[PDB]
């Protein structure tokens, strides 16, 4: 069950988990509307680990990291050293994990050409290599995580309409944190317990009321990342179990 | 990320015809 | 020779006329061009055109002009000999030479830049190509098939397309009727995709279709002729998930909120 | 210890050194933040020289100077693997410094995949290797140092979030000397005596009131490099020891 | 140490000040920047610095930073102990090391590519240059003196030149006054250049300078430097003839159609 981290009392989380249970078996493309810091490679893990097969490699690690020419090589690799800069054969990323699923982060950033290439590859399964050799066909599921509105940036024409409709077979949006109301103390408690175990604290002393007011007032742009850092830094700076925590480290980069 | 004629050394080699004869001299039985 | 029917559904009215017209194009060895809206199943007919040909055994390779690495464009288009430029360890077959006796699929000709237009301008009329860094020229015979999305005569007057290339690939044009205009096979396409989807979800059987669903099908503008109809049928039948009854609601857009 | 090559006062560098003294035993990474040209390198030597880590061989590499392909190679490239090209490839700076202190500079201007692989390396002490699946479990004593606000370009995604958020426990500040307002005169004295010894000038005749006014009035965009250049240039232009210095040059490109 | 035989012809009462300034820099090992404009004879000042230093007995190689190849930069700067051929008994020397024991002169600093900028920045701050291959660091002791004519603060502002290596290499600058600023030595340079030309063309005798010629070459804004003035004299003395009459006509620019 992978400890089923990040338990949600939210009805939105419950219903989205219910749907992910249904999209788990079928080899259909899943697009997850999760803002940055919100379910980042958290439900794609469940989708790969609840599918019919789990033996297929799950490498993922696709992002806006590389420019278009570097992202091309990242996705498909090289054709047995056919051209400069290639000493051997690099299968790439689609061939890297066959029989499982891959993951895309910030696919909206991806250039028009690789968008269209994803179109050509997803339907048939064939992968025309960069060298121009014969195309090799592999079967892999695709999960895509974006943060922005695709209807608008296809209205400007920046997204291939065919790619949007084909890849966006079924969308699964996520609840942002500020909508999550009563689970913020739950996350604080859970993260605090994990942190006190990892620093081998004897036990957790508990929260206070000023700290609770602080965890009621803030905005928390990140659904997970923003508050996990705050709580772990606060408990680490406390460094004790005798007294309940009262100091909150809001931003690690504040002066003094 | 381009097609361009480039050049960078990391190796060395040299040989003469009589050296070729001497190196093929050891390919054969006694 | 076999039939090579592949997947053929929803054939009626002007679509049948188009199939009848394209049936006899395969024996001919003249370039063909297909005009149609995006996602109007244009490739299906383009593929079947190769199989209906006498030399159907020729290998089938496809390129998309929207995806051309400008750095490798010339090498991919023609072919590069061994040692022509640095890093070329072995001789690599080009795309044009890759197909001999087999058809080549061209796409997005309306998006073809002047650069690719000029580089490809001559290899068609005479079937003559010389590899980059090549000593002697090669000659091949390939039937070109093209698909597009815009008004090539309009782009010609606009000046971003060359009339020379256009008439080089303007023997005959096939106009695929858009399904939102035919309106005669929407039920058949939808029900076919419904049976396929309900079968692959390992469900017992597919129930009927709700009359309200039929009512709201014809109203939609349907920018996706037969590429979003299949998708909406699949997603809606997945949403229902039971053989309980004909599905009353079709999920036309997935972006719409659950409540 | 080894502090004599530095002097900290004005209740700011004092607390920086006090924090360094406390975090010295921790072998785990710390995060140092300071402007360009203010004490990053000499504090870096300090962390290595404290009692926790004086034994190991220390190295320092600036990530701003090197390219992406070279930077990925130098840290860990073909340490044990055999591939076409890269003949006689060395294990690299990271492997050579394993067992000792490490200081990679300017993490902000680092490639995306290099950053991700550095995170993979620092997490649970596992170093990947293409040639050998076995990961190097050698103890590592490395702490990260950057100048810019890492949150600033993690907001635009120009830096990997997890890399910041994992080692954000031990933030360290290096304030500019414009705030110190009490260190400039005695480091200026030290530099003056250093050059008079270098050039065999008999004795340093001190400063003048106008020189003090100007040195306290300047804004000092460059903290220590510019300070050294200015004080040495002034001592040179004076070129004599009879009377105290009164002419200083902060911009040598000034004509007359 | 020994004053090399060079032509500086300094009388402007500003060039003398620059000469005293550079002479003060002669012993010191600190990095030096030479700031000037087109021409202006900065190479003579750089040779003067190298050749009146303690390390003057050392070599005086001078690399053209515009002339280094891009790909071959590493081997060019460092070298490779491995020979060009199998069983080689020697290796090619890089730009660095070939300078050890003496000064290295850099020119066209502004036009140096970013690859040169970043590669050179790393080597100077620490030394310990290592040739390609092997793991043996060699420690070097090299004096750097550089001359440029562009505006490197503007280059920094555009970002086409890294400010860090500038800051490391800008311990002190020496300012060179333009010929128009000098405005007193023009007679002596004119005469010396003419005397050299007399032997070069094998003309028998110098005819002399007319007052009109003096007035015209003196009353000029002189965007061109000393070398431009040199070429001027060169053109006029030849166009004049065989010195049967005093020199009378000066052509400022040989581009007007007439
Ligand atoms: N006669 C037909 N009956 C049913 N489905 C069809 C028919 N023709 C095409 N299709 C469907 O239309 C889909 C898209 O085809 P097409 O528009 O050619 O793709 P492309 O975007 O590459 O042009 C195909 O998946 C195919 O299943
Ligand atoms: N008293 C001192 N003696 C010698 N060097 C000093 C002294 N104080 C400061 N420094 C110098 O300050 C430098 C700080 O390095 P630098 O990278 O310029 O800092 P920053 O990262 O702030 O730019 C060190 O290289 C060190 O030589
Ligand atoms: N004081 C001088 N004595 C003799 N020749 C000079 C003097 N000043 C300048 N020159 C001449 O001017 C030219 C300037 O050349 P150079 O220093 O290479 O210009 P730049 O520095 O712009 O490249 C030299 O060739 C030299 O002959
Ligand atoms: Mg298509």
């Amino acid at each position: 069950e992978y400890k089923d981290n990040l338990l949600g009392e939210a009805n939105s989380f419950l219903e989205v988990l219910e749907q992910v249970s249904h999209l788990a078996p079928l080899d259909k493309p899943v697009l997850i509307i999760g803002e940055r810091g919100t379910g980042k490679e958290l439900i794609a893990s469940r989708l790969h680990y609840l599918s019919s097969r789990w033996q297929g490699p799950f490498i993922s690690l696709n992002c806006a990291a590389l420019n278009e020419n570097l992202l091309d090589s990242e996705l498909f690799g090289h054709e047995a050293g056919a051209f400069t800069g290639a000493q051997k054969r690099h299968p790439g990323r689609f061939e890297r994990a066959d029989g499982g699923t891959l993951f895309l982060d910030e696919l909206a950033t991806a250039p028009m050409m690789v968008q269209e290439k994803l179109l050509r590859v997803i339907e048939y399964g064939e992968l025309e290599r960069v060298g121009g050799s014969q195309p090799l066909q592999v079967n892999v599921r695709l999960v895509c995580a974006t943060n922005a509105d695709l209807p608008a940036m296809v209205n400007e024409g920046t997204f291939r309409a065919d790619l949007l409709d084909r890849l966006a077979f079924d969308v699964v949006q996520l609840p942002p944190l500020r909508e999550r109301e009563s689970d913020i103390m739950l996350m604080a408690e859970y993260f605090a317990i994990q942190m006190c175990r990892e620093i081998k604290l004897p036990l957790f002393p508990g929260f206070t009321e000023r700290a609770r007011e602080t965890l009621l007032n803030y905005r928390w742009p990140g659904n997970i990342r923003e508050l996990k850092n705050v709580v772990e830094r606060s408990v680490y700076r406390h460094g004790t179990s005798d007294y309940p925590l009262d100091d909150i480290i809001i931003d690690p980069f504040k002066r003094r | 990320m381009k097609q361009g004629l480039q050049l960078r050394l990391s190796q060395q080699l040299a040989m003469t015809p009589q050296l070729q004869q001497a190196i093929r001299l050891l390919q054969l039985s006694t």
